[PDB]
């Protein structure tokens, strides 16, 4: 469950929470797959 | 809930336009690892082996056989829980505002809520970056009104049991002192078996300047890699330059079984489901972070301050 | 401390509803308004049910102790031990709750001035006294007040 | 003087001390509950903005001008210019924030009190203070304006020295 | 209306044989962004966050939160539009003009509307690229008779607010004294959090060949490059050299957060609907540009000049 | 609406006076593209 | 009655008329007032003006 879906449709406010959560963590992943030092 | 919080569908929106936060280039992709937990203590536990005795040799028969023990290590983590208001326009009564080419009032300072969060969340992220360097938080130059934080909440920087090393106000300007105190703090590093890791060198503009100049057709920013070099099993010296220091220099390993990040899944800023409202066009607004989480194995980190009186 | 975490053995026998509620563990105050202001601020020594004065001074932001008189800033109706921080009700909110008394001597009806650790005493007036002083443990005095500012 | 004052040819150039503005949030702490009320003031006698302000019931309207401690109703924090309408925070609520001092050189912890310009000034002046008022930071300049971050609560018992 | 309009339809083929223009190699790909204006002035609007105070610990109950801040600034940019005019054959006489494997009157230096248009644009372009980077508009070698242009429309070489050295007419030929009054400059730079950008150095041919003198192993532009590596965290610096400049050196960030190109969409030639007809077989064209559009923030191009007298 | 497109077929002066913007700026889209440093 | 409460349709109701006939003051007369006697009047904008003034 990530923003970055277009089919996600979060149903409250702590699901809407988790998926910020998510997003952050997968934005992370993707910094460091694209880092060359 | 996107059909009834605007709020929660302009956060979606835009979330993806704050730019990342500049402290990852300081981490390994291992070295973090994110908990779960808003405020409160974690507590970690640390398991080893060793060998009690030279192994037993099978040959024949026999019972007694040499045993393997182990350790354990338990290390507490401090989390704390910050907010921060902002005020903005109301959804309602963006349309009245809508100038062309932009939206607000320049003369109330007044955005929408989209435009602010995006601001108020930039502001957020720059100061989280500050505490993991360097371990304070402050919101002026000279460092002072810093709030009191809890104990087991370090900074790269502030960490204990580390190698610290002082330049003399004297030498603050002689490289060779400085380079001479960089080495005995490299000799009195302590990595064990897992020497075999890149490192990490962050030092200030200031010093920075100072690392270009000739070696006394070498510089000394040259002379600096191949002495890390020989201590790390000559693997890859990253250099990083922050204006977050100030006469100040640090070395430590990329190696997670050294230096291991664990901040709480929320670390990072996240909107708050209340929001102040009244019978005008302003409203009220909070975002949400959480700070530490750092932990580090003794002697593992290089702390040199160059005194400047 | 405001909540001493002592293990048991037995489950102590609470039944009856009266006389329950002045304890040194109820924090808060007995009547509360939803617009009361409320500022949370790092605290030293233990100023917990205390009036607390604003200390100034590696530089810090200012913290709280218990104090009075004419450094008088607020009163400390609730703590975190765990973040250190205690929450303060500002001089310009009245208040209605238990605080300490210095000793025994007072009464109802009887006009109270913060001394300098923060205890209420007889007599710039501060508060006045609703019921008279009780004793929760060994020296520790309770009296219920309801702040109204400075004379 | 106003709060907002223009075209730019360029740009102006961390976060640490980025607050340091004339037409800054005034309040450093806010909070909800806080009561904020409008009055009129004198577009041509004197510019109210981060000032102590006091009532005046004209024949026409009431209006709020620069007032000293001894007669204040409270602090103005905000000012909209378009309908020369100042906001006000009355002196029974708290206040933590910038305010426009006339000394450039205060230091921290300091107790101030306010003039007959509705002005930020040492407490040693002589005038009775009525107002507790103390400094929570040095006053700094902006290129030329002088102000400090203060903390107000309430009158004080008895006039101080 | 390809089907009526023969010099439309020539100008749409002719189209890309026209050579990109240089001054793109001057900034970054985000650097530059449109704008949909012919003449006129524009205001821009950037808005900022600041943190008021220490945040806020929410623990227990609480309803004074820290406040967080916003700003705004406006910069004004002006626009012109340029014309030109040019003479080329009628499309009805290209037939008697027609000669062995090349069309137009030698004698009268006279040619048909699409070589003519092409020609005539690549000269406008390099007149555009002129400007960019000197701010004035001038056909001379010389640099004088320059066209009047109105306020807020400066080049990267006077734009105004920035870092101004000056070299004395002594030390003209003294690259130690030049590069002294380089780090002086360099050192005055401010880019703020946005120092990790690459560099962009600019200089003129007599420049260069000092440059690649020998330091007195290494050469002046080994020197230079290492500074300015010294201060943009370690990043890439670019060295062009331009024969628009005279005893010039500029640097600046390749970053879009401090130097921001923002020219109107018409700002390349562009052919104009009015074509002069007459009983002869010469006609006229117009062709129109438009200037201006470049911002920058404050201390952020170091302009080093080298007085020759 | 590109001059690059073949089947584009402008209708008036306004438009091709479009199209040659979007002409312009494809080619400094490509031109950075295609440049290495 | 004894606290002067109503329905929120009512009170609307009331409430409404009462600011047509202030705005129907202020278009004829070009001031806002609640007095008969005309004074206390809030300052309004320039450019802001009524058929009698």
């Amino acid at each position: 469950a990530s923003l970055l879906d277009s089919n996600f449709v979060p149903i409250n406010f702590t699901e809407f929470v988790q998926a910020i959560s998510n997003t952050y963590k997968q934005r992370r992943i993707q910094f460091y797959e694209n880092l060359k030092r | 809930l996107f059909d009834e919080n605007y709020y929660a569908k302009a956060v979606a929106n835009i979330i993806g336009e704050v730019k990342d936060p500049i402290m990852y280039k300081w981490f390994s992709p291992d070295q973090i690892e994110d908990v779960d937990l808003q405020m409160g203590y974690q507590k970690t536990v640390k398991w080893d082996a060793f060998l009690n005795a030279n192994p037993t040799t099978i040959a024949n028969e026999v019972n007694t056989i040499s045993t393997i023990g182990f350790s354990s290590e338990v290390v507490r983590l401090n989390y704390l829980k910050l907010q921060y208001k902002f005020r903005h326009l109301k959804q309602t009564s963006e349309k009245f505002y809508t100038s062309d080419s932009y939206i607000g009032d320049i003369n109330n300072n007044l955005l929408p809520f989209a435009q602010a969060y995006k601001l108020a969340s930039s502001e957020i992220i720059k100061l989280i970056n500050h505490f993991v360097l360097t371990g304070t938080v402050s919101i002026q130059k000279d460092g002072k009104n810093q709030k009191r934080l809890l104990p087991n909440m370090y900074g790269l920087l502030n960490m204990p049991e580390q190698i610290k090393e002082e330049v003399a106000s004297g030498d603050k300007d002689k490289m060779d002192k400085i380079f001479e105190k960089i080495e005995a703090g490299l000799s009195k590093l302590e990595l064990g078996d897992e020497f075999s890791t890149p490192m990490m060198v962050i030092v200030d503009p200031a010093t920075s300047l100072k690392l270009v100049k000739p070696y006394a057709c070498e510089k000394w920013e040259d002379v600096l890699i191949q002495t890390i070099k020989a201590i790390n099993n000559r693997e890859d010296v990253y250099i990083e330059t922050s204006n977050l220091l100030k006469h100040k220099i640090l070395i430590y390993p990329l190696n997670s079984e050294l230096i291991k990040f664990k901040p709480s899944k929320y670390m990072l800023p996240t909107p708050n489901e209340q929001v102040d409202k009244d019978s005008t066009d302003v409203a009220h607004s909070y975002i949400d972070f959480v700070l530490g989480g750092l932990l580090a194995t003794r002697k593992t980190i290089l702390q040199v301050n160059i005194k400047q009186s | 401390m405001k909540n001493p975490q002592h293990d048991a053995s037995l489950l102590s026998n609470s039944n009856e509803f009266r006389d329950k509620n002045v304890e040194f563990f109820a924090s808060g105050g007995t009547r509360t308004s939803k617009f009361d202001k409320l500022e949370n601020h790092p605290f030293l020594g233990y100023p917990y049910k205390r009036g607390v004065k604003r200390v100034i001074q590696s530089h810090y932001e200012p913290h709280v102790e218990a104090g009075g008189g004419e450094d008088l800033y607020g009163i400390c109706i609730d703590i975190d031990e765990f973040s250190k921080t205690a929450t303060i009700v500002p001089i310009t909110n009245n208040f209605e709750g238990y605080l300490v008394a210095k000793d025994s001597t007072v009464k109802v009806k009887d006009k109270l001035i913060f001394n300098k650790d923060g205890a209420l005493e007889k007599v710039t007036i501060n508060a006045t006294a609703l019921t008279d002083a009780k004793q929760i443990s060994n020296e520790v005095y309770l009296v219920k007040v309801a702040v109204f500012g400075n004379k | 003087y106003s709060k907002s004052m223009i075209e730019n040819k360029v740009f102006s150039s961390c976060f640490k001390s980025k607050n340091e503005r004339v037409d800054a949030y005034s309040f450093a702490c806010s909070s909800y509950t806080d009561k904020i009320e409008e009055y009129l003031y004198d577009p041509a006698n004197s510019f109210p903005y981060k000032r102590g302000v006091k009532l005046v019931p004209k024949e026409n309207s009431i209006y709020v001008e620069v007032g000293a401690d001894t007669d204040m109703y409270g602090i103005c924090v905000d000012v909209c210019e378009f309908s020369c309408t100042a906001y006000v925070l009355p002196i029974t609520n708290n206040f933590e924030g910038y305010l426009v001092t006339r000394n450039p050189s205060i230091k921290i912890g300091e107790i101030l009190d306010i003039n007959n310009n509705g002005v930020i000034i040492k407490a040693g002046g002589g005038p009775p203070t009525a107002i507790n008022i103390y400094a929570l930071s040095d006053s700094f300049t902006i290129n030329s304006i002088n102000l400090i971050k203060v903390a107000i609560f309430g009158n004080r018992g008895l006039e101080k020295t």
